[PDB]
């Protein structure tokens, strides 16, 4: 364990705490077809 | 006369085919045909719209109510049921769906399966004893059905196996008629075996020109006694009839209540004298949507328009009328049309008196 | 892990002939089997075996879901 | 095949259709072509 | 499928037991080695309201409700000890520390939740205090869906100290979302489910159990699949069940002629009527048993 | 979706080509904003009409995918096995009952009335009156030869919204097809309510269908016994001149 | 105690001599719900008491034995199926048992058995048939070897090439008259003439060569 080899990779500090971010208030699922929806709509 | 030329025939066992007998001997010493049978009607409407005869068809398929038989919580005894294969969920799946001809509610069963033997034994319908409700003069299901199998040494013990009720719209388990034949008597048909002619449907006219008014309608109902079988389909042609007589009726409740404001009823002033009429039912399916927008339109043939949309997602029918005329006269034509309906349906009650004797 | 009480597709009661159907099958199979193990049977590529009469003399209809799912249906018990 | 055939066969000509069948020689020759169908699906989206 | 045959005994996680399994009408070589896996479902190749497509299937409803592509999925729960501090046994409010907020400890029997009742989110299931006057390092059911609890144990692990065992079932039925597929790869995601009445029928009353897009196969050439439907539609008419394996010979004009020596037409197309209307459509659709297999990607888990 | 039985995120086909997504098995993400800055921002900026025209191409997105191509096609298509192209009153207002507009007059019309696919599009058309002239992807002249084309059919021609011929396919309402019947609407009326018209077609389309059914069978993929020879006639000069 | 209980409980050879014991109904066919039921049961299945098991350095000499002592001695092949299957699952347990033991003279009542029960596997394979079907060619009286598969044949090389040598371009469609008294009988257009030129009235007859000017189907005539 060292403090620099926090940085660099794609699971580093600056790549996935900085540039990306963990969030609250969100929602995931798989999606469908539904033909009574219209075009910016979401069910 | 709307209803005339009903057949009836139920579906039989073939024992002069000598597999089947010896099999029917040897598993349940069976000799003769089963105490309810699955049957056959066709029947033959004239001078009658697409509309009624499919909505009768739909409500005899999955919108009437039906019985099954049911697990009430805490029946499956985990204590007593060693089996390990033999799960709540398989047995109730399994039990759900046994057709059964009931006389009322208050029937209750159980069944007790012991394996004292080296081989696996299978747990028939045979024995599912009753053990509630006044003592059973004839079956209410068939004996034959294979509830499960218990492993060596192994048990099971289900009690409190109860009538439920419910539409097969809700729960397949409920669903009464399997769609057996459809056809337009009045419509010509090409023969389909040409190259020239099998990728069509088969009717000479267009389904968007066509207007057919003499059918034939043939359903199977999977549990009927032996011995009282016409006794048996005109009860359900005429149980059919009444479901859509009612639902119907509630609809006529609405337009009686339009001076009031009511949730259920939205009209509108529109431009050019027009009455925009706005009819938003829950929890209501295509047959009642379709009977009146076909009734309307015969009503008012001029009409600016009727739809009845039921989007699977929001579980009701909107159904719009526009027509340029005012709200009373509109409210006027909706109720006759609401007439039409019941007097139709009420004749084909009264027919199938008529015809099945 | 059964023959389903009713079928899958249309809910006819396929169920009430099913024990029946499964012996009587048997036994029109130790017919037609001849000289060939009964592990090597769907590989005999000289069978006719055609249950279309046996399935009809049951009562049960001509319709493609109910024989289909009679037919080809699955038993825990005979492979357990 | 043998070595140095010359028949257009032996490197890819495939003269059947699919509603036909492939022979076995014939499907190798098809899993080649869409074998780089997969490995260029999953080239796209690291390369990209 | 049956994932195993010895399933009861087992405590395994994330493994589903489907019920009903049935052989291929079209069958192959590989099916002489192991078990099938999946349904004969009765298929209609239509376009029906648009739900079916960019990949997308209708379902009916009551070829769900009667246990197709129905089975049981399990999942486990293995909590162990520390030697001499912790213990399995129900927390009492008033001694011990940083109890979960929100949290049902009422449910826990001598430390364990009894075989048979319905576990939901918020519910402990393993208690366990620590002795410090005690910290409470219980286990919290932390899902949406209820569970069952289907089995419970205290085996000995290989340091011969106690740890729980628990597993925890769920009846998982065909649901909107969950994915299906055609032996010639051509996966799909439930999208509809409709009741027996609104599902399209033919003349002699055959609907389907899926509805699939005609769309899905010409960008992708699974013509194995169409050719199945084919036959399978007369092996279930003729009461046989034939072999498709690859590489044998076939031809499909003759397969084709199959059809109407059995009383269908040609191109085994049938005459149908919308469900929902009762219209027929002015085009015969192509109907018949083709064997579609559940995948397990389940939209509940995910 | 006030089914408790539904766990998926749903929505229209032709909103698909936004996120690249299709329905084989696909996840997407979905927050919802609660502050009030980012819930103005969500409405004003981030509407997916701000991206109907592609950033990357400068064409449009969305159109119609493989049931209102093929639907539109069929609706206004000029002849039908059956004959003439036409339906009833009660057919025609059928079509209308799930677009979610404003119902169109039909009071001037009997029962018996016939009405075609271009008049029931054109009266959906005429709330954006475009103008639009270009060959459909039904005509090919690879096709040509061996197919006799209806001459109403292979020139689309729309007037102020009114569809006096041809059919509608991929080239006037597909999605990314530029100059398209959908691109003229956003140029002229707000990809707002271009929107509205893919989706109001896209309901004339699939109710069209409705009762014309389209199915594809493993007879549609047969050659007859004459073409089949004609076919390794064709094969076996290839390797004859290999 | 306790933990010799839970040790045996989840012994898979416990739950098996507990089924042996409750076909035969030593113990009784449910599990136990009291203390008194689990002690019963372990000291019948077992066959020794709990507390006396850590007394002693046995274990498996005294566990159940069936009481019904079939003969196993017809599973020499020689009512009888049910029979058979019994007979098969007491033998297997005796072995089991036998095996546990270390039991003299076991492996070969084991390949015995073994035969057996390969035997009794063979008739549930029959049990478990859900029949199988051949399309037969009925020229032939076996399974069908009709195909449409591609068969290759060396045509002539008029099929390439005219009489001067050069090769053929099928360029020119021709279109006949479908009705008699349709005028002109013949149409020759080209690719991007047919939408000008050939309405439903026509069908396309053959095609024509625009270097030699022979019909497709007339190349034969041409002298090899
Ligand atoms: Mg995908
Ligand atoms: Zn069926
Ligand atoms: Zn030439």
């Amino acid at each position: 364990p060292s403090i620099m080899r926090r940085l660099p990779r794609k699971e580093g500090r600056i790549r996935k705490s900085l540039l990306g971010s963990q969030v609250w208030s969100i929602s995931r699922s798989t999606i469908c077809g539904n033909s009574d929806l219209h075009l910016d709509e979401v069910g | 006369k709307i209803f005339q030329n009903v057949e009836i025939k139920p579906f039989l066992i073939d024992f002069s085919n000598l597999f089947i007998k010896n099999a029917a001997k040897k598993l349940f010493q069976l000799e003769e045909q089963l105490p309810l049978v699955p049957v056959n009607v066709v029947m033959d409407f004239k001078g009658i719209s697409r509309a009624a005869v499919h909505g009768l068809s739909r409500v005899l398929q999955d919108e009437i109510p039906n019985y099954m038989l049911d697990i009430k919580p805490g029946g499956y005894k985990i204590e007593d049921s060693t089996d390990l294969f033999m799960t709540e969920q398989f047995i109730r799946n399994r039990i759900n769906f046994i057709p059964i001809y009931a006389k009322n509610e208050t029937l209750v069963f159980a069944l007790r399966s012991l394996n004292n033997s080296c081989e696996v034994k299978t747990i028939y319908s045979r024995d599912l004893i009753q053990v509630a409700g006044p003592k059973l003069k004839y079956p209410i299901f068939n004996p034959t059905f294979e509830i499960g199998f218990l492993q060596p040494g192994k048990s099971l013990i289900i009690e409190d196996i109860y009538i439920k009720k419910g539409i097969g719209r809700k729960h397949a388990a409920f669903n009464l008629a399997v769609k057996t034949h459809f056809s337009h008597l009045d419509i010509e048909q090409y023969p389909t075996d040409k190259k020239e002619y099998m990728a069509l449907s088969g009717y000479k006219q267009s389904s968007m020109t066509s207007d057919p008014r003499h059918h034939r309608l043939g359903l199977c109902f999977p549990a009927v006694p032996l011995p009282h079988i016409n006794q048996a389909v005109r009860t359900y042609l005429k149980n059919a009839c009444r479901i859509i007589i009612g639902r119907i009726q509630s609809i006529q409740k609405i337009y009686e209540n339009f001076e009031e404001p009511q949730p259920e009823l939205v009209l509108f002033s529109m431009d050019e004298e027009k009455t925009k009429a706005i009819i938003t039912i829950k929890d209501e399916t295509h047959t009642i949507g379709n009977l009146l927008k076909t009734y309307i339109y015969e009503m008012i043939p001029d009409i600016s328009f009727v739809g009845y949309q039921c989007v699977p997602h929001k579980q009701e029918m909107v159904l719009t009328i526009i027509h340029k005329a005012s709200q009373e006269d509109l409210i006027t034509l909706l109720e006759k049309s609401i007439q039409n309906i019941i007097q139709t349906f009420q004749i084909l009650e009264k027919n199938v008196d008529e015809l099945i004797a | 892990m059964l023959i389903p009480v009713v079928c899958f597709t249309c809910g006819f009661p396929i169920g009430t002939y099913a024990a029946i159907f499964d012996k009587a099958r048997t036994e029109y199979i130790k017919t037609k089997m001849g000289g060939t193990l009964p592990q090597n049977i769907p590989l005999d590529a000289s069978l006719q075996i055609e249950l279309k009469d046996l399935i009809t003399a049951l009562g049960i209809p001509m319709r493609v879901c109910c024989r289909t799912h009679l037919i080809t249906t699955l038993d825990y018990r005979k492979y357990y | 095949y043998p070595r140095f055939a010359l028949e257009a066969q032996a490197y890819g000509f495939i003269c059947n259709s699919y509603i036909a069948g492939l022979t076995s020689p014939e499907f190798i020759f098809g899993e080649m072509n869409g074998r780089f169908d997969l490995i260029n699906k999953a080239l796209s989206t690291s390369s990209t | 499928g049956w994932y195993c045959f010895s399933w009861p005994y087992r405590v395994d996680m994330n493994r589903f037991f489907q019920f009903y399994n049935e052989m291929p009408l079209v069958k192959t070589i590989a099916h002489n080695y192991v078990i099938p896996n999946g349904l004969n479902t009765i298929v209609a190749y239509m376009i029906y309201g648009g739900y079916n497509q960019e990949d997308s299937v209708i379902v009916s409803q009551s070829f769900i409700d009667r246990g197709g592509f129905a089975g049981t999925f399990y999942r486990e729960e293995k909590v162990e000890l520390e030697s001499d501090i912790e213990s399995f046994g129900k927390p009492d409010p008033l001694i011990t520390k940083n109890l979960k907020p929100g949290a049902n400890y009422e449910k826990l029997v001598d430390g364990f939740v009894p075989v048979g009742t319905v576990v939901k989110k918020g519910d402990i299931i393993i208690g366990k205090v620590a002795k410090i006057k005690y910290i409470d390092r219980s286990v919290m059911y932390g899902f949406d869906e209820p569970a069952v609890v289907d089995a419970v144990m205290r085996p000995h692990g290989p340091n011969d100290e106690i740890f729980g065992l628990m597993r925890l079932r769920y009846e998982r039925n065909l649901n909107i979302g969950d994915k299906m597929s055609s032996r010639s790869g051509n996966k799909g995601i439930a999208a509809l489910a409709l009741p027996t009445s609104d599902m399209p029928f033919t003349e002699d009353g055959l609907q389907p159990d899926l509805i699939v897009n005609p769309h899905s196969h010409p960008s992708r050439m699974t013509n194995g699949q169409m050719i199945e439907t084919t036959v399978g539609l007369a092996n279930a008419l003729q009461g046989v069940v034939t072999d498709g394996t690859a590489f044998l010979p076939i031809n499909v004009q003759l397969l084709s002629e199959r059809l109407a020596q059995e009383g269908l037409r040609f191109n085994g197309c049938q005459k149908m009527f919308n469900g929902q209307t009762g219209e027929y459509f002015d085009a015969a659709i192509f109907i018949g048993p083709t064997y579609h297999q559940r995948l397990q990607k389940f939209v509940l888990d995910d | 979706l006030e089914n408790p039985k539904i766990s998926t995120f749903q929505m229209n086909v032709s909103a698909c080509a936004w996120y690249n997504a299709d329905f084989d098995g696909d996840q997407m993400n979905l927050w919802v904003p609660w502050s009030v800055m980012s819930r103005v921002e969500a409405e004003l900026l981030c509407s997916v009409r701000n991206w109907f025209i592609s950033t990357k191409s400068s064409g449009p997105v969305n159109g119609q995918v493989q049931d209102s191509t093929v639907g539109s096609f069929l609706l206004t298509r000029t002849n039908t096995p059956m004959g003439k192209n036409v339906m009833n009153k009660l057919h025609a207002m059928g079509l209308f009952q799930t677009t979610q507009t404003d119902p169109p007059c039909f009071a001037n019309y009997s029962p018996t009335d016939l009405l075609d696919g271009k008049s029931v599009v054109s009266m959906l058309l005429r709330q954006t009156p475009i103008n639009y002239q270009r060959a459909p992807t039904w005509y090919s002249e690879v096709y040509a030869p061996y197919m006799h084309y209806n001459k109403q059919d292979i020139s689309t021609q729309i007037r102020n919204g009114e569809l006096i011929e041809g059919v509608l396919d991929k080239k006037a309402v597909g999605a990314g097809s530029s100059g398209g019947i959908y691109h003229l609407i956003s140029r002229r009326y707000g990809p707002q309510q271009a929107l509205k018209m893919i989706f109001a077609t896209q309901q004339l389309a699939l109710n069209y269908v409705r009762n014309a059914g389209f199915t594809v069978s493993t007879a549609d993929m047969l050659l007859t016994p004459e073409a089949h020879q004609e076919v390794q006639e064709i094969i076996n000069e290839l390797l004859l001149e290999s | 105690t306790k933990v010799l209980l839970t040790e045996i409980l989840l012994d898979p050879m416990y739950d098996y001599a507990a089924t042996v014991a409750r076909i035969d109904g030593s113990i009784p066919m449910h599990k136990p719900r009291t203390p008194k039921e689990a002690e019963y049961e372990f000291k019948t299945v077992i066959g020794r008491t709990p507390a006396e098991l850590l007394s002693q350095k046995e274990f498996y000499d005294k566990i159940y034995t069936s009481k019904y002592r079939p003969d196993f001695t017809q599973l020499t092949r020689l009512r009888d199926e049910e029979k058979t299957s019994t007979l098969i699952y007491l033998r297997a347990y005796e072995l089991f048992l036998k095996y546990l033991q270390n039991a003299p003279n076991f492996n070969s009542e084991l390949a015995e058995f073994k035969t057996y029960e390969n035997a009794y596997g063979e008739q549930k394979a029959l049990l478990a048939q859900q029949g199988f079907y051949n399309i037969f060619d009925p020229n032939t009286g076996r399974a069908d070897q009709r195909t449409r598969l591609f068969e290759y044949k060396r045509l002539p090389i008029s099929t390439l090439y005219d009489e001067r040598g050069l090769p053929h371009k099928w360029t020119i469609y021709v279109y006949k008259a479908v009705d008699s008294s349709q005028k002109p009988a013949e149409i020759e257009v080209t690719r991007k003439d047919v939408i000008k030129k050939i309405d439903n009235h026509y069908a396309l007859a053959d095609l024509r060569c625009s270097v030699c000017h022979v019909l497709q189907h007339e190349v034969g005539q041409l002298n090899i």
